[PDB]
């Protein structure tokens, strides 16, 4: 029985100056104990190797959209993976989901971030369109 | 990056500002260029 | 060892008055039981938490294409995840695969469906373009 | 206790009159044995069932881009999966990541290849843009 | 939905019938319009 | 791997595709090189 966490949106956040949009996460599935969503980040409590996966559903004409998944810890930021998607320029046609995943060594005390590097990104709060998850391997 | 470009943190590249002008909120560097 | 199922298409079917296309599945990899393909749906025999992944390869000019993966059981429907891809408008150019995945609690008796919510959708039968899989975690 | 291997690019290669581009891989996460990167392929030593995932990031106007992941062994190539993305024709806008994954029975002596079926393909060497991994299940 | 629009079950939202006049098979509420 | 004249078999799409679609690309397929030129 592997530890898992599957997270869906409660809300969006984007501050004025930043050129960044993030998602506030809430669990719909968990087993085992090594992880905890706190607002728009996930805290890592147990060191180990984890499968991390991220999907965001966009409805946004910005020529490219996507997300950047990182871990911060011990005074050091590292990008784990990015998903990038070209978008149609017509608002009514501009839908795309962006899915990426990988397996990474996360350490106790790390913070995982999921950032859309545009301000006020138009993205779905649907639990089946946008989500974020972990499996401890 | 050079004049009228921004460093796009998603693409890790320098991109012309005109690509972001007619689309929601452009990056902060670009905002002056996108008006006048 | 972990129980698994990897499925590929045998053919596609689209009902008349519905705006849906489904796939009939064949198993190419099986370890253990707990899951069983029955034509267009997958039956869950063993309750558990599963990694579920789904790819469909489209050759279709419809402005968006994609798939909806759902669970039906105990008198209820629930979408697990959606994949969405904007398509080019020129038929010679309009190719996109759409991949998504997540971890879900599946219960004995459940029925897993993969539905493309357009009629007579043009999707590949190739086992490496279109597929469906499960790993009990 | 699962064997894992996460790999990132060092460089690309493309033989003159072939219409294929490959990636020379370097391991950045490794646990257990059974898998060995060497150059643009991965050798399988321990027979078993593996999660295989692959992402490539493209900056290319070629009408479609993507990758074909295969195994070769006992004089027999088998395509495992492929990822396909339509690209914008405007070089300023032409960015897309292509992610796919599946679970497969890999045999001792197999060679795993990741091929982009275009010559001189413009793909990122960024470790968080283009990557390849394995988890023994 | 409004007139000359359909509920798209993929996108979970109302969409104009113009966007489905290229499709091999447009939805049924859309078919009279795409003539 | 065999198509009508002025097409190539695309090993990514596993389909016959007009050579015309690859003339904007940097390095066309070997068999298309004569058509694009
Ligand atoms: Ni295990």
């Amino acid at each position: 029985k592997h530890s898992v966490l599957h997270l869906v949106p409660v809300n969006i956040t984007s501050k004025a100056d930043s050129d960044v949009t993030e998602v506030m996460w809430q669990p719909v599935l968990r087993r085992g104990r090594g992880l905890e969503a706190q607002g728009d980040i996930v805290r890592v409590w147990d060191t180990g190797i984890y499968l991390l996966y991220s999907q965001v559903l966009f409805h946004d004409v910005t020529f490219t959209m996507g997300q950047v998944v990182s871990r911060e810890g011990q005074g050091r930021r590292e990008t784990l993976f990015r998903c990038i998607r070209s978008m149609p320029s017509d608002p009514d046609r501009a839908y795309n989901s962006c899915y990426s995943a990988g397996v990474f060594h996360l350490h106790q005390g790390d913070i995982i971030t999921v950032k859309i590097p545009r301000a006020n990104a138009k993205l779905s709060l649907s639990p089946h369109g946008t989500f974020l998850g972990f499996v401890k391997l | 990056c050079s004049q009228n470009e921004y460093f796009d943190s998603l693409l890790h590249a320098c991109i012309p500002c005109q690509l972001r002008c007619s689309s929601n909120t452009p990056p902060l560097t670009c905002q002056r260029y996108c008006n006048a």
